[PDB]
């Protein structure tokens, strides 16, 4: 059971490379996207299609593919 | 002496557990609940002999399935968050501004007043999870403490700060189901690898993150292909009973003389990267009707930071 490589997109229209497994939580991506961003947790969520990723949720259940693109969305403060 | 306390999490299975009035809850057991407040750091005394606490901390192996049964599969800091939250919440008042109930200003609430207020006119949604669909019938008969404490739960809200109204509307939304038929299908197709469709149905049919308008959502996509390649992907048929856009702040000038589609909108005031203030919007009888946290104003005319967008329901099939 080998990772894959999926895609993030800042707000600036960056995409990244990120080397993740299905098993693992939504949160360990948003680990790895804080530390390549330089953005905390708090202050971004991901979404895929349309859909947002639930922290606690593995990746598999999103159906992410090799290069699929995740978006990047500010968390906003209101 | 000593006193036996019944410890459940679900209201009907119970543990005995028999306690000294030499050290405090916290001690010899845990953080409990008792009538809604929490007395984790009291002595235990002859009052709360023979009665029920909800326990939160430490639970057993038992009361923890239990748990992941009435709430799903929450991690095990969720039930103390939602039992604090929820007497936290106690003062909170739900207003009711011309005919329709609100949610007062207090705590830099107005974020979950925009998510309730919204899905107040979601008239069609269930909930899967037994505790917060419970919750969510009780905040349609009139008491919405149980519901605002497990969105906030549910959400990762801290208590008294702003968030996001948008991203906890969608997630709520992940948890819910459609009560009728909706249906969307999208078409990829790659010169390399070929064209595919793809079918969802449900819900998920209803709300999207990305765009807000209809004619964004109906426009083609593209983007890098697994082979290298450009992909695209195109909406080809849409059947749903409303539509539910989100996006970032985005200023509009809305108007009742054009008599736009959409029947609710959420927006954002200030600058994104600053604290700012979210108000709930409808559109009724040629006015909006503007209900920030308890008290409602009306406009024909309004240039404002829109985020999310409720449209009608969607009849439409293209190429
Ligand atoms: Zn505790
Ligand atoms: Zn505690
Ligand atoms: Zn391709």
């Amino acid at each position: 059971m080998e990772p894959l490589s999926i895609l993030v997109r800042n707000n600036k229209g960056r995409s990244s490379t990120y080397e993740v497994r299905l098993t693992q939580t939504v949160a360990h991506l948003k680990q790895q996207v804080s530390g390549l961003e330089g953005v905390q947790d708090d202050l971004f969520w991901l979404t895929f299609e349309g859909k947002p990723l639930e922290d606690q949720l593995p990746l598999g259940e999103y159906g992410l593919k090799p290069l699929s693109t995740v978006f990047m969305n500010l968390r906003l403060r209101g | 002496l000593t006193i036996e306390v019944l410890v459940t999490v679900d209201g009907v299975n119970f543990r005995t557990v028999v306690l000294n009035n030499k050290n405090t809850y916290r001690s010899q057991l845990g953080c409990v609940f008792f009538n809604g407040a929490d007395i984790s750091d009291t002595i235990p005394d002859e009052k709360q002999n023979g009665h029920s606490l909800y326990l939160a901390d430490n639970l057993t192996a038992d009361e923890t399935k239990a748990l992941k049964e009435l709430y799903g599969p929450v991690d095990p800091t969720f039930l103390h968050r939602f039992y604090s939250l929820k007497a936290a919440v106690h003062g909170w008042k739900m207003v009711v501004c011309d005919k329709v109930r609100s949610l007062k200003l207090s705590d830099n609430n107005c974020y979950l007043n925009a998510v309730i207020m919204t899905l107040d006119l979601l008239k069609d949604i269930k909930f899967v999870i037994p505790a917060l669909q419970h919750a969510f019938m009780k905040h349609k008969g009139g008491d919405s403490t149980d519901f605002i404490a497990l969105i906030m739960a549910y959400g990762n809200c801290t208590f008294g700060a702003p968030d996001d109204a948008s991203r906890l509307l969608h997630t709520v939304l992940a948890k819910a189901e459609l009560c009728c038929s909706a249906r969307m299908v999208w078409r990829e197709w790659c010169n390399v690898c070929g064209i595919k469709d793809v079918v969802l149905q449900g819900l998920k049919a209803c709300c999207y993150v990305g765009v807000q308008t209809v004619e964004d959502l109906r426009a083609r996509m593209t983007y890098v292909c697994q082979c290298g390649g450009e992909r695209h992907r195109q909406l080809v048929e849409h059947t749903t009973p409303w539509l539910l856009l989100s996006g970032t702040p985005n200023e509009k000038l809305v108007t009742t003389s054009t008599a736009p589609d959409f029947v609710a909108f959420n927006v954002f005031q200030g600058i994104e990267t600053a604290v700012g203030h979210y108000v709930h919007a409808r559109l009724k009888g040629g006015l909006i009707l503007k209900f920030d946290s308890g008290t409602v104003s009306k406009t024909s005319d309004w240039k404002c930071k829109v985020t999310d967008v409720l449209f009608p329901g969607q009849k439409y099939s293209s190429d």
